[PDB]
RNA sequence: AUCCUUAUGCACGGGAAAUACGCAUAUCAGUGAGGAUUCGUCCGAGAUUGUGUUUUUGCUGGUUUAAUUAUAA
């Protein structure tokens, strides 16, 4: 899918990833919201 | 029905609106006789006790009292209407009209949703609260 | 509520009231043409019209002593458990 | 009874040495953690559920130990590690000594 | 005197439709009797309107023309609530008219087994013995097989933490839970809803 | 005179839990609360009901520069 896609930096260009303006993505990583989420469930939260 | 109180006059709507301090007030615009008006009734009438700490009810018939039909703009069977401290809140449905309220909610658990969200948005003074739902195929 | 017990009105207007904010002989003819276009043209109620009119031999005694209600299903006690037990969670061990 | 304000409260932040053990409990784990961040660019390790259905574990394991499949030791909190109920736990132990005076009975005849 | 009592009226018609949804017979004395009948009639009204509204909906859901969406949710509590109240049923039925085999047929069949077996030369299975180098190469695969509802989750809740420690110590103390089973094999008879 | 025991009280050191604990003019309850089984028996003190808190109780912790005033004219 990504080769199909045009290789990697042709998907990035449609993102702001440009934006953040790292030279290079060798070396970074993701937050999966997931957790983000979870950690802020433990609190004491509402239905809403 | 029997839990919520009602209405009789502009003069008991604008009094209710100033005389709750601190507190969210909500009135049904509606005609007896229209289907919803007896629905939407059901759903507050179910939900009056359980948000009476930081909010409260009232029925309002247009025919009743249509005063405020030109300075509201009432069209629809029903229209609810959110008011805290005098202001006219307002949270944006997606529905298209901001203002006010318009079909059924289905889920006490939403209707609750609102109510509360409206509220916490009007303790700080935003006009603005911003639905946990948006229905607006409705 | 007690201005639900009061229910004055005063001379005044509403919408000023609170400070509001908004945030014959053409009708005659017209009704010829009202009258004039419809010219041309429950079920359960009456069910339980008979217990409803069997109830003409109820006491008003009997009405004032009745029981009130109950809870045969015990909803509190199994309901107050249920919103007590799920009351927290925890983090699954590592 | 009626929900009682949707006001939020200014935090009261108490932390002893006993409150925190009470804390570890409900608070993301380091390791759980070394989960959630997902490696960009880079598919991630995934295993198997009960279902087959994978469970990203993103970075549990330091890119090293991805080669050489090493799964992980690093570190495993005794904190959290899960615990009975009170009534539960009497049961339990209870229910242990009544079947073991039934066995010895089978022990001794 | 009306309004006061007008709202407890009220009730009793909730109490009335739960007890319905609960199949509780529900009986009060001081209810006068008229009213009572009344009660009950509108509840087979309701009840009968609920039912076939249920039923209708469903297989609506079967076929997909546009069900909203709280139908789709209340429908599975409203409908699982009969499914429960047609099994009630057969079973009351087989307690009043009794088992439903009679002697003679169940001579067949038994016999049918057993000459099988015996044609099979088959020996029964042994009561496992309180030594059976097994035993702990069997526990661990029934103890993993109730850890894996879990080796996704993040968040156990409550009832969730309470098995997975009973996993946990079973899984640690082997041989003082191995003695549990074996008193619960040779005697326990009653167990938990 | 010394020790042990028992219970209770004040303590000191140390650990453990904070789905635990309360509270109640409630209601009952050795004049049986409740349970069990090998069906012969055995066990023998709280249960119910309502209610409140329960990621907590009190406290304490770290990051988003004063006025006064002096010349020879």
């Amino acid at each position: 899918v990504i080769q199909a896609l045009g290789g990697i930096e042709t998907i990035l260009e449609h993102t702001l990833f440009k934006g953040t303006g790292f030279n290079s993505w060798e070396g970074l990583f993701w937050e999966k919201a997931s957790g983000f989420e979870d950690s802020m469930q433990f609190k004491k939260l509402t239905h809403a | 029905s029997v839990l919520l109180p009602q209405l009789r006059t502009g003069w008991h709507v604008d009094q209710a609106i100033v005389t709750e301090t601190k507190r969210l007030v909500v009135i049904r615009f509606g005609r007896k006789n229209d289907r919803q008006c007896m629905i939407m009734d059901e759903l507050l009438s179910s939900i009056a006790e359980r948000v009476r700490n930081f909010a409260v009810i009232y029925l309002c018939d247009i025919d009743e009292v249509s005063d405020f039909d030109e300075m509201y703009e009432l069209t629809d069977p029903m229209t609810v209407m959110f008011f805290y401290h005098n202001k006219h809140m307002m949270c944006d449905f997606g529905t298209g009209n901001n203002n006010k309220l318009n079909f059924i909610v289905d889920d006490k658990q939403e209707m609750i949703d609102i109510l509360e969200t409206i509220f916490r948005g009007a303790r700080k003074n935003k006009g603005l609260v911003v639905s946990p739902y948006d229905y607006n195929h409705k | 509520p007690s201005f639900l017990d009061q229910e004055p009105p005063a001379g005044y207007v509403p919408g000023i009231g609170r400070g509001a904010t908004g945030f014959k002989t053409l009708e005659l003819k017209l009704a010829q043409k009202k009258k004039k276009r419809a010219n041309e043209k429950s079920n359960v109620k009456r069910q339980f019209a008979d217990l409803k009119e069997s109830l003409a031999a109820v006491t008003e005694s009997e009405w004032m002593d009745i029981p009130d209600a109950t809870d045969f299903t015990r909803r509190n006690k199994r309901n107050r458990i249920q919103e007590q037990l799920n009351r927290k969670t925890y983090a699954a061990p590592d | 009874k009626a929900l009682p304000i949707p006001e939020d409260q200014p935090k009261k932040k108490r932390a002893g040495r006993k409150f925190r053990k009470y804390k570890e409990k409900f608070r993301l784990s380091h390791v759980r953690q070394l989960q959630n961040r997902m490696e960009f660019g880079k598919q991630e390790q995934t295993v198997l559920d009960s279902y087959g259905e994978e469970v990203g574990l993103g970075m549990s394991n330091t890119s090293l130990q991805q080669a050489v499949g090493a799964t992980s030791g690093s570190r495993r909190s005794a904190g959290n590690q899960a615990k009975l109920t009170k009534v539960m736990k009497h049961r339990i132990s209870e229910a242990n000594q009544q079947a073991d005076e039934f066995l010895i009975s089978l022990g001794h005849n | 005197i009306r309004q006061k009592k007008a709202r407890t009226i009220l009730q009793h018609l909730s109490e009335a439709w739960r007890c319905w949804k609960a199949n509780i017979p529900w009986d009060v004395p001081g209810m006068p009797a008229p009213i009572k009948k009344i009660i009950e009639r509108y509840i087979k009204s309701k009840a009968d309107a609920w039912v076939s509204a249920a039923h209708y909906n469903r297989e609506r859901i079967k076929r997909g023309a546009h069900v909203e969406k709280t139908m789709v949710k209340k429908n599975l509590g409203r409908l699982t609530r009969l499914w429960i109240k047609n099994e009630q049923e057969r079973q009351r039925q087989i307690q009043k008219n009794g088992p439903e085999i009679t002697p003679e047929e169940a001579t067949t069949i038994f016999s049918v087994m057993v000459e099988w077996l015996e044609s099979r030369s088959f020996s029964p299975i042994p009561f496992p013995p309180l030594t059976y180098k097994n035993d702990t190469k069997i526990l661990v695969l029934a103890l993993e097989d109730l850890k894996d509802v879990y080796a996704s989750k993040v968040r156990l809740n409550a009832s969730e933490r309470e098995e997975l420690a009973l996993i946990e110590e079973a899984y640690d103390n082997p041989h003082d839970t191995l003695n549990r089973i074996k008193k619960y094999l040779l005697t326990q008879r009653v167990f938990k809803p």
